[PDB]
């Protein structure tokens, strides 16, 4: 990674958009902006996936709340409902609760 | 959205190919979803818009009937559990409070389904062939697909292009609650229970209980 | 469509224009056979009429290999999800027919059909 | 119990809602202030 | 020949009988025999669209007659290959049980246990080819919309015009045999949730008194 | 007594609901300047 | 009066205004209800006239066939194998067989096979001949839809006003027989009863005995 920054940084190309369309841009060029948003959110949802597929199929992660004083256990049955989902990141930030 | 004039969205985006030569886009809900040409007929183009137009309408007004008193039901308004499922309201006048609306013992209190269906006759009858007419007792004539005037007290059909534009928001969100309306009618064939406890059922737990988990419940046996 | 990001002098090559020139390839390729990425470090390519002699050799290698990676994914997963193939797995194919051993063929739908072929006769 | 309490502190309320009608009315408002805003916008 | 089923004095859905022949209907397009006593096909573009959905029709009930009965041809006699699903209107529930969804009785074809997941695919890609089907795309786009006949006629076959009449006719018949024989299949699922080939035995065992007379008293409302 | 609840709710969001259209309502060209 | 554009019409006042261009009193029963717009074309004018006066001959048979031999059961003392329009179907499955008057010397069948082929053979060809208009001159002429000769040995076919008069009478008629055969269907659905029982019953006590009284028969649960 440090060898392709200071690349880009001192060799790498001046001003991306006359070679590259795909990787330039002017900062009112909205579509590509959100275009750069698409990537960027596809990227963090395959990160949230990764940890899904370490935590269902990998068999790893530990719970604190096994009996004996916890275990690295292989989640079966994950909650996904909208209900406790939602209201897990809606609630009131204090000690009632907590929000997140 | 240039909804009206060549370059309308159609029925399939991109893929929607040529619309067809009698619709052009000058009406509102055009598409080109004309896969079996029932509207070649001018005239009867335009007993189908009316038609489509009068049932956008009714549905819209059922949407709101059918969704209305199940959340209150479930929001402290004391309905019997009888009235609160729509395709069962109708049972309520059989029973001896009556139909209570809103559960109020002195609001409506209806126990005559006889006389109740007679004036409903009468007087639906009445305002129907009014509008069959175009011409009512105060009312001159115009168009009677679009009355206004005393039906739009609002006066938001006064400006061209912004009643156009409703006119199209009028018939989509008609269609959207037609569908809805089907759907509705389907749910309490298949379930049996009301559309807001389907998608709250769903709610708890959409990998199960959706439309799949009724797919064995009419199959015949010998 | 779209010939030019493949073909013509201007075309994608085994590393960039950032690490390498467009002068860095050879006089020999200059964009008119498929796949033409630039990358001859070593002395194989020579020459056009030599590089039009080991094309076939290539596409037929190609054509081949693909073949036989089809051929190796496909019984080995019949076998591993339980198709009765008998020897899916590629490298003891051979192996099952030497005393009196036959093959089974799994052609689908319709598969499992019982071959009585001696080796000698395939 | 000595005294009528809301004893709705804690226990995982959504926004702190107890009573169907005060989420009712948190829509009704913001629906009512979208609804002048929405009407009245473009400036004229 | 070809003036047998397209010539003014063809084939009909009398023969000889049918006097009263409607104007419009001369025999150019397969079939036209002229069974037209709704007169639903008055209008020209119109009779085209039904045609061309006519087709359509026939030829995906030509798939559905056919693969009604296969998997039934290939149960046996107390089915390892296939449980209660080898029956045509119980094949839908070979997706919800203990194994999934085999297709001739192994793990190793098809088995797949996310029905919503088909679904999506399926939904998604022949809606993209019903957007071809109408628009076009990687096989065609300027032929006809119901005889196109450039990559999916690879058989040579398709070149020579009475051919083309002999055989097309051949297509509507053959389409509506199984057109007809389909609707034999969900009526039978219904009064008598009964298979088909096993009906078809009940009835060669003995013809006299296992009829649908038989069931007629199914439906009686007691 | 859930009645203070409920009209402190709504007197809540009514504030909240100024702010969230305020500055969805074009707010950066309320500018002297000329932008 | 039922002809030209002072004819009754299919909403009386309210249909004075607005009525099909198309729809101008020629033909009987023309009261202009054609406010879905399903016929638009003089072909289908015509086949779908022919359809509407035939099932209108049709169903007038049909009700003039189901109340009578309930009304022969109820209050004429007369027995049958079974009395119920709908349920009549079933009689012939016993050991009785098909009764005429109550009695094994009328008919007495019991090979439906038998009976339904003679029944389809003759209707194919009755059906054949009606479609025809005649053929090979043998009454290869005429009207198609109004035929009067070979069909009208009491001379009624002259007098063209009063004959388009009986006409009118006759499309209402038919439309009636329309409603009553419906009547009869559905009613057979949502109560499974005979009609003249249904109408016996009614009269005792119309405010308990409606319709309404069994509208929740159907719901689904
Ligand atoms: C033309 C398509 C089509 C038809 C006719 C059927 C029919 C049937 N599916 Mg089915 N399916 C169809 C498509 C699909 N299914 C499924 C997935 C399933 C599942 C998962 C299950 C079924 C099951 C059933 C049966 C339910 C029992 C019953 O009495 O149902 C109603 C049927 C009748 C009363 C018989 C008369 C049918 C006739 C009215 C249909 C023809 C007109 C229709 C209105 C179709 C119109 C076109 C469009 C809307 C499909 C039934 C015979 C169940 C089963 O097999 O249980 C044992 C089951 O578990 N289906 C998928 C997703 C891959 C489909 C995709 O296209
Ligand atoms: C939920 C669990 C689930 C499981 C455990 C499986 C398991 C399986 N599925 Mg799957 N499926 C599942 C869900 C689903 N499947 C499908 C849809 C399918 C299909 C359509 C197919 C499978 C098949 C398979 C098998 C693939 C393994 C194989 O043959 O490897 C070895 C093979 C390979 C690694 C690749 C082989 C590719 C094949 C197309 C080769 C063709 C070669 C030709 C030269 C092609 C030439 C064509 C033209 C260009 C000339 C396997 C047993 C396949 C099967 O049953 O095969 C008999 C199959 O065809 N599934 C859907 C719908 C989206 C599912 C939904 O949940
Ligand atoms: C073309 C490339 C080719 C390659 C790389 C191999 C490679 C191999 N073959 Mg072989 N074979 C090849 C072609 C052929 N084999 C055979 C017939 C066999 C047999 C009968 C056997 C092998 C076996 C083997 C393995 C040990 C020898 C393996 C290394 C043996 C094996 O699988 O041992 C486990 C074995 O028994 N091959 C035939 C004639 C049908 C071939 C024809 O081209
Ligand atoms: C327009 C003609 C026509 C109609 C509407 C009916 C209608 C009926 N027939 Mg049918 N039939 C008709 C023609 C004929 N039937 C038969 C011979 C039979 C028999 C043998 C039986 C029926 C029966 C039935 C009934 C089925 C049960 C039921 O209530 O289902 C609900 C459907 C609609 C209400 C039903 C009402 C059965 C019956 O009466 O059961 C009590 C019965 O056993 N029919 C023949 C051959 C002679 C017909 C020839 O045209
Ligand atoms: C959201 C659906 C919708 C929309 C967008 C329109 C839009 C329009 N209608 Mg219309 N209408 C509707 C539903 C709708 N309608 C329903 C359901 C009925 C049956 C009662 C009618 C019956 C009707 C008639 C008889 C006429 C119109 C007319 C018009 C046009 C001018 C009136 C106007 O602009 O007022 C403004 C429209 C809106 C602000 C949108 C409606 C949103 C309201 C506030 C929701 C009401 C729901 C609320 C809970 C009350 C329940 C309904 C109750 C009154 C029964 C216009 C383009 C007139 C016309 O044809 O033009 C010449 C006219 O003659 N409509
Ligand atoms: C939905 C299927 C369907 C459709 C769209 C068509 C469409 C068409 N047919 Mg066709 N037909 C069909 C099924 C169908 N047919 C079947 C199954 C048979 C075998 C019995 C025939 C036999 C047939 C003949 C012999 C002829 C036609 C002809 C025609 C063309 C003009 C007639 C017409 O417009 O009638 C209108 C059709 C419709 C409005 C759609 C039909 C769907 C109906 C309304 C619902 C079901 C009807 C009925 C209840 C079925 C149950 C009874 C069953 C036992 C038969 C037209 C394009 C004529 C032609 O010119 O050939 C090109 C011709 O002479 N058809
Ligand atoms: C199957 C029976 C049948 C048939 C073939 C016809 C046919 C015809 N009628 Mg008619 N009609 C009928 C029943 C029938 N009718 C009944 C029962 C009534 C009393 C409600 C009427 C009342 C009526 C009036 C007032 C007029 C006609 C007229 C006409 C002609 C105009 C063309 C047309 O209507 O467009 C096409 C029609 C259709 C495509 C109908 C399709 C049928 C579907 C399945 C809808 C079913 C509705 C449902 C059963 C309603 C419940 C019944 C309820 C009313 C109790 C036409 C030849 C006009 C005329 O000038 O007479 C010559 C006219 O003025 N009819
Ligand atoms: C800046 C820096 C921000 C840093 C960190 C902020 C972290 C989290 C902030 C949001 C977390 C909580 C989300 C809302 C949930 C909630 O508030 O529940 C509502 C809570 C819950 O309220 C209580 O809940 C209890 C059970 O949870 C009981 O039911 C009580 O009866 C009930 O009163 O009350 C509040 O927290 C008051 C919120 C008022 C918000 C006004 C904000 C206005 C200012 C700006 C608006 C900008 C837009
Ligand atoms: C266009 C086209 C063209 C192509 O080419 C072809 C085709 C396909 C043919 C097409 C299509 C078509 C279609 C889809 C149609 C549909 C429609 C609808 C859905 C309607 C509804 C519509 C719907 C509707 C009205 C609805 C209504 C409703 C209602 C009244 C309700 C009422 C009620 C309520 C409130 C409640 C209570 O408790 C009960 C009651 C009293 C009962
Ligand atoms: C005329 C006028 C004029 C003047 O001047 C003014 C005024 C007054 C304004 C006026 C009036 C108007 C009106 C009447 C209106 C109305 C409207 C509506 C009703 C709408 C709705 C609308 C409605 C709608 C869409 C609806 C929709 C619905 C839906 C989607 C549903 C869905 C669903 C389903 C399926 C099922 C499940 O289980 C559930 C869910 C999931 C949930
Ligand atoms: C022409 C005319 C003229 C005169 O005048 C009048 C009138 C009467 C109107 C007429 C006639 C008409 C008609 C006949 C109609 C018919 C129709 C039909 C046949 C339908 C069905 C139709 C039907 C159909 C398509 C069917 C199809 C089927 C299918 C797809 C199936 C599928 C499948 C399979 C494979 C197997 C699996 O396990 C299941 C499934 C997946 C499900």
């Amino acid at each position: 990674l440090g060898f392709g920054g200071v690349y880009h940084s001192l060799i790498g190309p001046e001003t991306l958009e006359e070679s590259y369309p795909f990787f330039g841009y002017v900062w009112k060029d909205k579509n590509k902006m959100t275009n750069i948003l698409g990537y960027h959110l596809i990227i963090l949802g395959c990160g949230a996936w990764l940890l899904v597929l370490k935590a269902l199929y990998f068999g790893g992660v530990y719970d604190t709340w096994a009996p004996g004083g916890g275990d690295v256990r292989i989640i079966s049955n994950p909650t996904t409902n909208a209900a406790i989902i939602f209201g897990y990141i809606v609630k009131s930030p204090f000690g009632g609760d907590g929000w997140i | 959205s240039a909804w009206y004039g060549p370059d309308r969205p159609l029925f399939l985006g991109s893929l929607s190919g040529e619309p067809p030569s009698y619709l052009t886009g000058e009406f509102p809900g055009d598409y080109g979803w004309d896969t079996a040409g029932l509207s070649a007929d001018p005239t009867t183009f335009a007993r189908y818009r009316t038609i489509e137009l009068i049932h956008a309408r009714w549905a819209l007004l059922g949407a709101l009937g059918i969704i209305t008193p199940e959340l209150l039901a479930k929001n402290g308004v004391p309905f019997s559990e009888d009235g609160a499922i729509w395709f069962k309201a109708g049972a309520e006048i059989f029973k001896e409070g009556g139909l209570n609306y809103l559960g109020n013992e002195n609001l409506i209190h209806a126990q005559s389904i006889l006389a109740t269906l007679a004036v409903q006759v009468i007087v639906m009858g009445a305002a129907e062939g009014f509008r069959a007419n175009g011409e009512a007792p105060g009312v001159e004539g115009l168009d009677p697909l679009y009355p206004g005037g005393p039906f739009d007290p609002l006066g938001l059909a006064d400006d061209p292009e912004a009643f156009a534009e409703l006119k199209v928001k009028e018939i989509k969100n008609g269609r959207l609650a037609m569908f809805s309306c089907l759907g509705f009618f389907v749910q309490a064939i298949v379930t049996g229970k009301g559309p807001i406890q389907n998608l709250q059922d769903h709610l708890a737990d959409p990998g199960v209980n959706n439309a799949f988990a009724s797919a064995t419940k009419f199959v015949p046996t010998p | 469509p779209d010939l030019e990001k493949w073909y013509g002098p201007d075309r994608k090559l085994f590393l960039p224009g950032g690490l390498l020139d467009r002068d860095d390839v050879p006089e020999y390729l200059n964009g008119e056979l498929a796949g033409d990425y630039g990358y001859d470090p070593l002395g194989l390519g020579k020459d056009e009429e030599q590089v039009e002699k080991y094309r076939a050799n290539e596409l037929l290698h190609a054509r081949w290999a693909m073949l036989a990676a089809a051929g190796i994914i496909i019984p080995e997963g019949l076998q591993a999800n339980g198709a009765d193939i008998k020897g899916g797995t590629w490298f003891e194919t051979g192996a099952e027919m030497l005393n009196g051993g036959t093959l089974n063929y799994f052609a689908v739908p319709f598969g499992v059909v019982q071959n009585p072929l001696p080796l000698a006769a395939v | 119990l000595v005294d009528d309490r809301m004893n709705g502190d804690g226990t995982g309320l959504p926004f702190g809602v107890n009573d169907g009608i005060l989420g009712w009315v948190i829509a009704g408002t913001l629906g009512t202030i979208w609804a002048i805003y929405f009407v009245s916008q473009k400036d004229l | 020949t070809i003036n047998q089923f397209y010539g003014p004095d063809r084939n009909k859905w009398l023969g000889p009988y049918s006097t009263n022949t409607p104007p419009y209907l001369t025999g150019e397009f397969p079939g036209d025999y002229g069974w037209d006593t709704a007169g639903l096909s008055a209008d020209p573009e119109t009779f085209k669209r039904y045609r061309e959905l006519e087709l359509i029709h026939a030829r995906w009930a030509l798939l559905g007659a056919l693969g009604m009965v296969t998997p039934e041809l290939l149960q046996d006699d107390d089915g390892i290959m296939f449980g209660e699903s080898a029956i045509w209107f119980k094949a839908g529930a070979a997706i919800f049980q203990e194994g999934g969804l085999n297709y001739l009785g192994n793990p190793s074809l098809i088995h797949a246990q996310n029905i919503v997941a088909t679904l999506a695919v399926q939904v998604v890609l022949m809606g993209l080819v019903e957007g071809y089907r109408v628009n076009g795309g990687p096989a065609g786009e300027g032929l006809d919309p119901l005889y196109p006949g450039e990559a999916f006629d690879p058989l040579g076959l398709a070149d020579d015009p009475e051919a083309f009449a002999e055989l097309k006719v051949k297509e509507i018949k053959n389409g509506r045999l199984a057109m007809f024989a389909c609707l034999g299949f969900f009526v039978q699922a219904i009064v008598t949730g009964k298979g088909p080939i096993e009906n078809l035995t009940d009835h060669l065992a003995n013809p006299a008194e296992n009829n649908a007379f038989a069931y007629a008293t199914k439906f009686t409302p007691q | 007594m859930l009645t203070l609840k409920i009209f402190v709710y709504t007197v809540v969001t009514f504030f909240v609901g100024l702010f969230i259209f305020g500055f969805l309502s074009n707010d950066p060209s309320r500018n002297p300047g000329k932008g | 009066e039922f002809y030209g554009p002072d004819r009754a019409k299919f909403l009386g006042p309210f249909s004075e205004n607005d009525t099909p261009e198309y729809l101008t009193g020629e033909f009987p029963g023309d009261y202009g209800w054609d406010t879905a717009g399903l016929s638009a074309d003089p072909q289908t004018f015509a086949r779908y006239r022919e359809i509407e006066l035939i099932h209108a001959r049709w169903a007038l048979l049909g009700a003039l066939g189901i109340l009578t031999p309930e009304l022969l059961s109820q209050y004429a003392g007369v027995q049958f194998g079974e009395p119920v329009w709908f349920k009549a179907g079933a009689q012939i499955f016993a050991a009785g067989g098909l009764n005429y008057l109550g009695n094994e010397s009328l008919i007495h069948a019991q090979s439906i096979i038998a009976t339904l082929a003679v029944q389809v053979v003759l209707m194919g060809l009755a059906e054949a001949y009606r479609a025809n208009g005649g053929s090979e001159g043998f009454l290869d002429d005429l009207d198609t839809l109004y035929p009067g000769g070979a069909f009208d040995p009491l001379g009624l076919a002259d007098d063209p006003d009063t004959f388009a008069e009986l006409k009118v009478k006759e499309i209402k008629n038919g439309r009636l027989a329309m409603f009553s055969c419906l009547g009869f269907f559905v009613q057979a659905i949502v109560t499974g009863k005979g009609p003249v029982q249904n109408l016996t019953d009614h009269l005792a006590d119309p405010t308990v005995n409606n319709a309404f009284a069994s509208a929740t028969k159907f719901t689904p649960g």
